[PDB]
């Protein structure tokens, strides 16, 4: 009997006065179409529903509580201490075991955007100037890599979201400190052994790849020329990498894909 | 309602919101609206249905909704696309007069604008797409995408774009039909 | 009310108390004063304690003014009834444990009376000066080896004093009989 | 350096020893009696072991003398209890502490 | 030509044509109305957006900063005169304030204007103290903080320092604290360090800002006597009374309950004696009006001693106390079931009416000990010290106000009264 | 060496300025003064015994005052009422409280908890007569300080219906509708995967805190009561419609409280009997039926939505408890 009432009184105060602050008017009107959809809230949340068992209820706590902190601090600003907290959380969920027997928790939880929306954070400020907070960078990059890697479907979440970081892709590269956490190589782990990913890699971007391997083999690196290196006409490293990826994306479980 | 859905699409932005109140309402605004007795009284219960609502503003919010677009192919244009076809359901000349005086009165060039840029990019069938899903299918049982399985994109957003700047000139309305030039 | 004087008030909301309500005011639509109250009236008074308050601009007979060397604030006044005045400083300065001593030196040496006892308390600066028809004197923050403010006295200078005070709440026109205390 | 100025006694028989806990009840404040903290105004007394190095020294040897329902003044000194540095946020540094510390039980 | 050294004053200085160019131009970035039409205020708006963008990709931000740059080399109204002359001299300061709300008109709305001048910050706070701008100062730097978050980043702990000694040193500004809250959070997002810096650096002293306390309501209580010494008419000079407690609460909700007695002057011979005005936590000893005691230490002008005394505790139940006072050479005394303490309020001010009062906060049951039908002492009083049931005048009562007014918990029922009288007697003839 | 350089942030400046807080003051007598509305009901025993003169008091009384610190004075909270500069001053203070440990910064709250006072938040959220201003700002701060942490960690994870399989959450799957009922919202049983609440208590006095990870302890039973007492004291004062709210305006009596009470709401607390009574406050067919301001039905809307979240999570764990 609550959306009784609750509609009497959405319908009593629209009709009484003109009401200003369009907020208010605005809570009003999603309160009104919730209580007259009703099945709404159900097909919306049922999707993000879960249910895992009567004995493992710890860990998915921990894990809980873990992605709540991950979540609060990205609400804040960037910092030292920030990081610091950021790669606690990002190993703790690694570690625990929930991780593994359900991942479409994962997906409901939407973990792999929130990690994706701290990277975005991390990456922006500039293009080719400052690199800064390379560690926050390769952690969510390794998170990124696992959490596809375990699955079949996360490398068709991720998919989406390779179109965006292929353009800031150039970053962690030219250093072997970082073989592994990469925006390149998590969009290579993304479209990695699946012939339906392989296919549906369109082409807007294995031209970029392109571009960017032409621009490699056209001017080295100013870090490289930094550090004391004999500046070379061309950079092996960044082409090696776009190389890897092309080939990442050309060939699927031993058989070329032939439009790729 | 119709003063804030107007108000939120007047706010000067660089893109259009995804705001969810205007995409499940404006739903339910174009679901509201729908031998000789029974063909025209209908049709009468059908002018009926959209006077209820196109008195109160909605020919004007159905028109900034579309202008505050400026060409983006989003599922907010396809949902006021859907409101003026229910709006516009048979030859509603006083809609379209009301319309038509809004466009003379406020000389705005970004609704024709985000015409023409919502049309050169509605959907084309392309041959490459469906071989390749095609392809993919007899590899394996791959599920079929649900947007026309990725080769026709919002073939039911281009049908109704179309159907709607049909409506805007249905009957013989000259003056529309020029304006439209 | 004047000396000697109580009384009594009464804001509405007891209607029951309330006495000539009906006589008047009952039918010519004229309300209490607190018949739609929840709560009683804080019933604000005038206060006897006088004390210390900024100089404001729109007050008669006392200008007080600022320049900028050396920074000085001078005073001024334009009045024909005379009285004495307590002007003091704003902050004050705090004396720690050790510290503890108080010199009042004048144009010529130190000499006046040795008020150097203060454990801990807050000084605050301050000059009582009588209202003449021309009254320049000021105070200036000036400098030697130390904390030194020197409140420049001009013509017809017998009694207005200069001194450091606490808390001191007290208008009058006295010289001495100040309270105080000497625990042993 | 820590100096007590008893308040109310606690019958002087029962001290505080190495490998106990003790249950206190105080109200600390600054120097120029601005209060910083008290125990009263959470209604929760504060437990705390004794030689555990988990409270200030200039609290701990001075709750160290003390008895079983021993009202006292605690003055304490800046570098016995936080140095040059402080409390970031609460107390200035080189700052004296008093603390009004009354024992409600010793176990 | 003026500035950079001493040159032939054939200079144009457009003093008013410069003032009127701002004046125009402040009421050309003048924001819209809120008491408008939305699409008039959109229309406006977006007008107003398109302006700032024109003019600052012309970079006349930086001109303007030139400008009050070249402008800001003086010192006052006075050191400008005689060096450009009465009119410039007169008008610079308004110049400036005029340069300050133009340049804050240039970036009140867009995020792009901000962004691009944020590194001009350094001078900014720098010359956030002139004293004579720094209002304006202030509300570009609070316009510039609430919209760009990217300027919370190049704020270092030099600039939170001399925004904190701002509000330090030209008083108590609420502009400040916006400016500070701003510095917090920006846009739904916070910034550790500066949460840190603002924590640590602006109220660990609780100098500033204005600091808050839970205190108790404490009354007073005082009996009808009143004690006058002068020439001629005297009364001995020699009073005695005693006080006992059947049970006290140190704490009763929050903070030790208030209990002090001691002896309180007047003003003249009249009553309202001066202290802590009323309804406050003020007993005796708290004015210079008033001489009290509590147990531990001795009370007078806010200002507490503590002294030594044989088994020395607080007022527990069941404790005697007796208030002895001679008038003209001793002072007030006071001794602790029976043993003396050892201080006294000597060299007082005799002048006014002494009375006996009792100061508590709540939680208390205390019980005034004279001789007679009043009371009866406890202990012995010293020789020579008579009673208050004797210093009360032949043929009169004898009651207890409070200590002032009417302290009573009354309803609108309650006789407010105004100033009074010194009792209209507080020698023969020639 | 100076006057200026003693009572001022720096001394290492030898030179004689003076800055705009050095202004002179003179004794005025401009000044009024607040008879309070309590006093402390002292009762003289009126019989003068002969064993003594007796004076008694029992019953507590309390207030909070400011204090101006470079005029070294004590001023009662309420008598700002009038003095317009200090109210706003003070009001931007509570501003600053609240914004240096608005989101989850709990080392900078543990020390506003002492910076302010514990209960003396509860004294200025009890006190009538209080300027409204300085009520908003005090419960503002007080969320801030407390509860809103937690309050947000709970909000987060309001979207995510994980509900673990044991045999408690096998007993829901009635979900009461049949037999002419309906149920009551947020009545019965969770057994839902929920953040845990955990607050550390404040102390200064332990060197090395561990980690003070969560929150500043704070009572929640008389909290929780005192709001409960208060809404009943609101709703049936604005029934009447008086022409003194509490805190000057209707909005400056509603939203504060309103507000509180939602985020006490939000945050896991008022077991089933408290939730029937705070409803029995709104639902008999009250508080949506009177003349509210709009921003009074911008929290109802609130409300509402969380009463309707709760009945979603409820359908949720009854789908589980039948698909098992």
């Amino acid at each position: 009997s609550l959306q009784q009432l609750i509609s009497e009184t959405m319908v009593r105060w629209a009709q009484e006065s003109v009401i200003e602050d369009p907020e208010l008017v605005r809570a009003m009107f999603v309160l009104l179409h919730r209580q007259y959809d009703g099945i709404g809230g159900l097909v919306r949340a049922l999707p993000k529903t879960y249910t895992i068992n009567g004995v493992s209820v710890e860990d998915t706590i921990n894990l809980l509580a873990s992605l709540g902190q991950i979540r609060s601090l990205l609400s804040v600003r960037m910092g030292k201490e920030e990081e610091k907290l950021m790669i606690r959380g990002l190993g703790d969920i690694m570690n625990n075991k929930v991780f593994y027997q359900h991942p479409n928790l994962m997906r409901a939880l939407g973990m792999h955007e929130t990690v994706m929306e701290v990277m975005v954070n991390v990456l922006g400020g500039g293009e080719s100037k400052e690199i800064t907070f390379p560690k926050m960078v390769a952690n969510c990059c390794r998170f990124l890599c696992y959490f596809c890697r375990i699955s079949r479907q996360n490398q068709k979440a991720m998919f989406d979201h390779l179109s965006y970081l292929l353009e800031n892709s150039s970053v962690g590269l030219a250093s072997p400190a970082m073989r592994g956490s990469t925006p390149l190589d998590v969009a290579a782990a993304s479209v990695m052994d699946n012939n339906e990913l392989a296919l549906a890699l369109r082409e807007p971007d294995l031209e970029k790849v392109v571009r960017y391997l032409a621009g490699c083999g056209l001017q080295s690196c100013q870090m490289l020329v930094s550090k004391g290196y004999p500046d070379i006409g061309w950079n092996p490293v960044e082409g090696e990498r776009y190389l890897d990826f092309l080939r990442f994306a050309v060939f699927c479980n031993g058989e070329s894909v032939e439009e790729n | 309602l119709i003063l804030l859905f107007s108000r939120t699409a007047l706010t000067e932005k660089c893109k259009l919101e995804e705001d969810f109140l205007y995409m499940a309402y404006a739903d339910i605004m174009a679901k509201s609206c729908h031998s000789f007795e029974e063909k025209e009284m209908e049709k009468q219960k059908l002018l009926y249905q959209q006077a209820r609502l196109h008195d109160r503003g909605a020919a004007e919010m159905v028109l900034q909704t579309i202008s505050a677009s400026k060409g983006e192919t989003g599922p907010m244009v396809a949902a006021t696309l859907k409101l003026g076809i229910a709006i516009l359901n048979g030859g509603n000349s006083t809609v379209q007069q009301k319309m038509l005086d809004y466009l003379k009165e406020k000389k705005d060039v970004g609704f024709f604008q985000s015409l023409a840029g919502l049309m050169q990019s509605c959907s084309v069938l392309d041959l490459n797409a469906f071989e390749r899903q095609n392809k993919a299918e007899g590899l394996g049982m791959v599920t079929e995408e649900g947007s026309g399985e990725k080769v026709l994109q919002d073939d039911e957003f281009t049908c109704d774009l179309f159907r709607f700047l049909q409506l805007l000139c249905e009957g013989h309305n000259s003056d529309f039909q020029n304006y439209l030039r | 009310l004047g000396v000697a004087q109580v009384g009594r008030m009464n804001f509405g909301k007891d209607v029951s108390t309330l006495k000539y309500f009906t006589i008047c005011g009952l039918q010519e639509g004229y309300e209490p004063f607190a018949v739609n109250t929840n709560r009683d009236i804080t019933m604000w008074l005038s206060k006897r304690l006088p004390q210390f308050l900024q100089v404001p601009s729109n007050h008669e007979h006392i200008e007080v003014t600022r320049i900028d060397k050396v920074t000085q604030k001078s005073f001024g006044s334009q009045n024909n009834n005379t009285d004495i005045m307590f002007y003091r400083l704003s902050m004050p300065i705090e004396c720690a444990x050790x510290x503890x001593x108080x010199x009042x030196x004048x144009x010529x040496x130190x000499x006046x009376x040795x008020x150097x006892x203060x454990x801990x308390x807050x000084x605050x600066d301050s000059d009582f000066e009588v209202l003449m028809k021309t009254a320049h004197g000021h105070l200036v923050p000036d400098r030697i080896d130390k904390d030194k403010e020197t409140p420049k006295p001009e013509f017809n200078n017998h009694k207005d004093y200069a001194q450091e005070k606490p808390s001191r709440l007290k208008q009058x026109x006295x010289x001495x009989x100040x309270x105080x205390x000497x625990x042993x | 350096g820590v100096e007590i100025e008893t308040i109310s006694p606690g019958d002087g028989r029962t001290f505080p020893k190495k490998g106990q806990t003790c249950v206190v009840h105080y109200t600390g404040m600054l120097q120029n009696g601005k209060k910083f903290d008290s125990s009263r105004d959470r209604n929760k007394p504060f437990k705390f072991r004794i030689g555990k190095q988990e409270v200030i020294k200039g609290f701990e040897e001075g709750a160290a003398q003390m008895s079983l329902g021993q009202r006292a003044k605690l003055t304490c000194t800046p570098d016995v209890a936080y140095g040059a540095t402080g409390h970031p946020g609460v107390i200035p540094p080189n700052a004296t502490l008093i603390f009004d510390v009354e024992l409600l039980n010793l176990e | 030509a003026l500035s950079k050294k001493v040159k032939l004053p054939t200079i144009d200085l457009p003093i008013e044509s410069v003032s009127l160019s701002l004046q125009d131009l402040i009421g050309y970035f003048h924001p819209p109305d809120e008491h408008l039409e939305h699409e008039d205020k959109q229309n406006r708006l977006r007008a107003l957006k398109n302006r700032q963008n024109l003019f600052q990709e012309e970079g006349m931000i930086n001109l303007v900063l030139e400008c009050i740059d070249r402008l800001h080399v003086y010192s006052s109204a006075a050191h400008f005169a005689d060096v450009a002359g009465r009119e410039a001299g007169e008008s610079w300061k308004s110049i400036l304030n005029s340069l300050y709300e133009l340049l804050a008109a240039l970036i009140r709305g867009n995020r792009k204007n901000c962004a691009q001048f944020s590194g001009s910050l350094d001078w900014l706070i720098s010359r956030l103290e002139r004293l004579e701008a720094s209002s304006g100062i202030l509300e570009v730097l609070h316009c510039v903080l609430v919209e760009s978050p990217e300027a919370l980043n190049i704020i270092k702990e030099g600039h939170i320092k001399s925004i904190i000694s701002l509000l330090d040193k030209h008083g108590r500004n609420h502009k400040v604290l916006d400016v500070l809250c701003s510095l917090c959070v920006c846009h739904g997002v916070a910034v550790r360090s500066n949460q840190h810096l603002i924590c640590d650096n602006l109220l660990p002293g609780r100098d500033l800002l204005l600091q808050t306390r839970l205190v108790n309501h404490v009354s007073s209580m005082r009996p009808n006597i009143f004690l006058g010494v002068s020439e001629g008419s005297a009364q001995y000079k020699k009073w005695y009374y005693e006080l006992m407690v059947d049970h006290t609460e140190p704490f009763v909700t929050a903070e030790a309950t208030h209990l002090r007695v001691g002896w309180a002057s007047t003003e003249g011979y009249s009553p309202y004696p001066g202290g802590g005005e009323e309804w406050g936590g003020n007993g005796v000893g708290d004015d210079l009006f008033s001489y009290g005691f509590d147990g531990l230490h001795l009370w007078s002008g806010c200002i507490a001693r503590t002294v030594s005394s044989p088994n020395q505790h607080l007022l527990r139940t069941d404790d005697v106390i007796s208030c002895c006072l001679d008038l003209s050479a001793p002072s007030i005394s006071f001794r602790i079931n029976g043993q003396p303490v050892q201080g006294m309020f000597e060299n007082f001010n005799i002048d006014g009416l002494f009375f006996p009062v009792v100061s508590f906060s709540a939680g208390i049951k205390v019980r005034f000990l004279l001789g007679g039908r009043h009371g009866e002492f406890k202990f012995l009083p010293p020789p020579g010290y008579a009673a208050c049931y004797e210093a009360v005048l032949p043929k009169e009562k004898l009651k207890v106000e409070h200590s002032r007014e009417y302290k009573q918990e009354r309803t609108y029922t309650r006789d407010l009264l105004g100033p009074t009288v010194s009792l209209t007697q507080a020698v023969p003839v020639d | 060496p100076l006057s200026a350089g003693l009572f001022k942030s720096e001394h290492k400046n030898p030179v004689p300025q003076c800055p705009p807080r050095l202004h002179v003051q003179f004794l005025s007598h401009v000044l009024w003064s607040r008879m309070p509305n309590q006093f402390l009901k002292v009762d003289v025993s009126r019989i003068s015994e002969r064993q003594g003169w007796l004076v008694q008091c029992l019953d507590p009384l309390q207030f909070m005052s400011l204090h101006i610190p470079e005029e070294n004075r004590s001023v009662d909270i309420l008598e700002l009422t009038e003095q317009e500069e200090l109210l706003q001053f003070h009001y931007h203070t509570l501003r600053l409280y609240s914004a240096v440990c608005a989101l989850g910064n709990h080392r900078v709250a543990h020390a506003l908890c002492s910076h302010v006072d514990e209960p003396q938040l509860l004294y200025a959220i009890e006190n009538k007569y209080m300027p409204g201003l300085l009520r908003a700002g005090y419960y503002d701060l007080l969320i801030d300080i407390h509860l809103s942490s937690y309050a947000t960690a709970r909000l987060m994870m309001n979207n995510e219906f994980i509900v673990p399989m044991t045999e408690e959450t096998k007993s829901i799957t009635l979900f009461p509708d049949e037999n002419k009922k309906h149920g009551l919202p947020g009545i019965g049983l969770s057994t839902s995967l929920r953040p845990r609440m955990r607050f550390s208590s404040p102390s200064f006095v332990s060197i090395s805190n561990d980690c003070y990870q969560y929150s500043p302890e704070f009572p929640l039973d008389i909290l929780k009561a005192k709001t409960i007492q208060m809404l009943t004291e609101a709703v049936k004062e604005g029934s009447l419609h008086a022409r003194d709210p509490v805190g000057g305006t209707t909005e400056f009596l509603f939203v504060p409280l309103i507000k509180l009470f939602y985020t006490l709401l939000i945050m896991g607390i008022f077991h089933n009997e408290d939730l029937k009574h705070i409803l029995q406050l709104i639902e008999p067919s009250g508080l949506l039926q009177m003349k509210l301001p709009e921003p009074v039905k911008l929290q109802m809307c609130l409300l509402l939505q969380y009463l309707c979240d709760c009945q979603v999570r409820h359908r949720i764990e009854a789908i589980v408890a039948f698909s098992d």
